[PDB]
């Protein structure tokens, strides 16, 4: 309903929160944020 | 394919441009100028065109050699450092660009033909302007992301600055989140000073304008034509940064400060808070208004819409910040008011409710909650604080303190000789809150003094010192009943002047 | 052939070729216009021109 | 568009040249704005921040600020 714009989302966007974050790892080690995110 | 050395950064300070590193690569820029010379000289001789190949095929094989690859490799490294660091160096970094492209504009003096000194010329400028569009003006990249890491360092060198000020000396509510939004629509910190906020101590607006104005200035002479429109951005980024994160939250600091607000019989954290706000106003509206202003001429170039950056940018946070301070003053103006009112007529049933028709006239609460509330409030800072509202606070403080006196001094509801009381501690108030640093009280308190030399109407001084010249502070048909603000009104027939 | 400045700032503006004429003046920005026809007329009259 | 704002254009900017009639053939031709208070180098802007540094001595600042 609306998790679909928020949270499933993030459900169907998981591994695109570190994959997104590595963005900025070729543009401008990953561990701190790759493995233990919260 | 360095790796990035040391030191990296040592350069975020609140200044201009700064230390390491060199650019080794202007180390590149003067061997491909003086190699630049070397081919000049060669290939001067042995060709039969000039421009072409060495304007035209070796200048591209310049900045493709260099450009390319080292210069790309310039924005990988400093930028692989942080953002802001690659915006002030890529500032620096294209600003020697420019500094080799002019030594291409000697050097292409050196150069002697006309369609070469034509845009093949500007064929080196234009791969110079190349070098630019692969980090270009054309997105936001080289301005609204450098506009981004100078948030990064607009809010980090400036929110952060007056540190305990703005976080925090509140919740912070402090009469943003309830008078402004209420008015519009108490102890906090204790006491001694404007000591980082206001402003802070304008070297906080000498921070946020040394490298706000600084970064201003480096996008400013650095980008194109296309300025005004960035100067609106950024400039209102200063309005985010003075004229909300200075007047709402570094004033916020000072109305923190102003969270001292309403502050009867508690005039110990408006004692320090005077001097707080006095010197937001002064430093900060002073130096923000005079500063901003000045600077703010430079900084239209020829628009009309620069005007909107005048009234409604500029002087609308006079006007909006206008009603920030001054309602915050006349809230204030409501601390001190209700100070001296509240605090002052505060004395019990023997000095402001006395009976003493007779007797006990000599100094009392009224003396002690005057010369403490008043003189503890405004003779603490306010006497010394704000002369950039000099006769706002002692003569406007103090005209409330006038009022005050309507609320205290010729509020002193005592009787026959309470009212001689009156006469030497509401009158010893009056010369006293002239004293107090709200001190505007030599002319109606004064009044209050003829009023209390009036409000003593026993049965043998009750007619004509009541008749005086400030005497008619008491009433008009009052005046004979002076002590009507009393228990006792006048002692048997108090109403037979009016017929 | 005077290559102009950015009055405010200091910094150089484009380039521009100076007309004095008899009475009038052509400021005129010639590029990238290479004539010299119909170049940027930053003009005015020489009898109020100061 | 270039008449239903294109009037909405003239008649707005005749309407304040109806309000700048004032008494006096007022001539409106000043265009200053001003606030509630009355280069050619590189650090000059800096020395322009260390000029507001020298308005930051002046001249008190001195104004008023009451309601």
């Amino acid at each position: 309903v609306l998790c679909d714009k928020l949270w499933s989302c993030i459900q169907g966007q998981t591994v695109s929160l570190y994959l997104k974050l590595y963005t900025v790892i070729d543009k401008h080690k990953n561990d701190i944020i790759s493995a233990f995110e919260e | 394919f360095i790796k990035n050395v040391k030191f990296k950064e040592q350069l975020i300070d609140f200044e201009n441009h700064s230390v390491i590193i060199e650019t080794s690569m202007q180390n590149l820029i003067n061997d491909v100028e003086t190699v630049i010379k070397n081919e000049s000289k060669i290939v001067k001789r042995v060709f039969e065109e000039k421009a072409t190949h060495v304007i035209q095929l070796f200048i591209q094989r310049v900045f493709a050699q260099k450009i390319e690859p080292r210069f790309e490799v310039l924005l990988r490294n400093s930028l692989s450092i942080s953002n802001l660091a690659y915006v002030r160096i890529l500032h620096g970094l294209f600003t020697l660009f420019g500094k080799f492209t002019k030594s291409l504009i000697d050097y292409f003096q050196l150069l002697e033909i006309d369609d070469s000194n034509q845009i093949l010329s500007t064929t080196l400028e234009q791969c110079f302007a190349d070098l630019f569009s692969h980090y270009l003006y054309d997105r936001s990249k080289y301005f609204g992301i450098e506009k981004r890491s100078l948030e990064a360092i607009l809010v980090d060198m400036t929110s952060k600055f007056t540190v305990n000020y703005d976080k925090e000396i509140n919740k912070r509510v402090l009469l943003d989140k309830y008078k402004e939004k209420l008015s519009t629509n108490t102890a906090s910190d204790i006491d001694n000073s404007p000591n980082s906020p206001a402003n802070y101590s304008l070297n906080d607006v000498d921070s946020m304008l040394k490298c706000v104005v600084e970064s201003t200035a480096r996008v400013m002479e650095l980008i194109p034509n296309k300025a005004h429109l960035y100067i609106l951005e950024i400039l209102k980024i200063m309005f985010l940064g003075i004229v909300d994160s200075y007047m709402e939250i570094a004033l916020e600091v000072a109305y923190w400060k102003i969270c001292k607000v309403d502050i009867n019989k508690t005039a110990g954290v408006v004692n320090l808070n005077f001097l707080k706000f006095i010197s937001m106003s002064t430093e900060i509206l002073d130096l923000l208004s005079i500063s901003i202003k000045s600077i703010f001429l430079p900084l239209l170039n020829n628009s009309p819409e620069i005007k909107a950056q005048i009234i409604e940018m500029t002087n609308s946070q006079i006007q909006k910040m206008e009603i920030l301070i001054n309602i915050i003053l006349q809230e204030t103006i409501t601390v001190i008011s209700t100070k001296f009112s509240a605090i002052l007529c505060k004395q019990k049933k023997k000095d402001f409710v006395p009976k003493s028709q007779e007797l006990l006239d000599q100094d009392t609460l009224p003396a002690i909650e005057i010369v403490n509330i008043l003189n503890l409030i405004f003779e603490q800072s306010s006497k010394f604080l704000k002369g950039k509202n000099l006769q706002t606070f002692l003569t406007l403080i103090g005209e409330e303190l006038y009022g005050l006196l309507l609320s205290h001094y010729s509020h002193f509801q005592v009787n026959s000789i309470g009212g001689v009381v009156v006469t030497k501690d509401i009158i010893g108030y009056q010369t006293a809150i002239e004293d107090w640093g709200v001190a505007s009280l030599i002319d109606k308190f004064a009044t209050l003094r003829e009023l209390a030399n009036l409000f003593t109407v026993q049965p043998e001084l009750l007619e004509s010192l009541t008749k005086e010249g400030h005497l008619a502070d008491i009433g008009r048909d009052i005046i004979q009943s002076y002590i009507s603000n009393r228990e006792d009104f006048n002692h048997d027939n108090f109403i037979n002047s009016v017929k | 052939n005077w290559m102009e400045l950015n009055t405010t700032t200091g910094k150089p503006l484009q380039m521009v070729q100076i007309f004095i004429l008899n009475d009038l003046v052509l400021i005129a920005d010639k590029s990238r216009d290479k004539q010299n026809d119909f170049i940027v007329s930053q003009c005015y009259p020489l009898k109020d021109v100061t | 568009f270039n008449k239903i704002w294109g009037k909405l254009l003239d008649e707005i900017e005749l309407l304040l040249v109806r309000y700048i009639n004032d008494p006096e053939l007022i001539s409106s031709n000043n265009g200053s704005i001003k606030p509630i208070n009355g280069e050619d180098n590189s650090s000059v802007k800096d020395q322009a921040f260390e000029l507001k540094a020298l308005l930051k001595d002046i001249f008190p600042g001195f104004s008023v600020s009451s309601n």
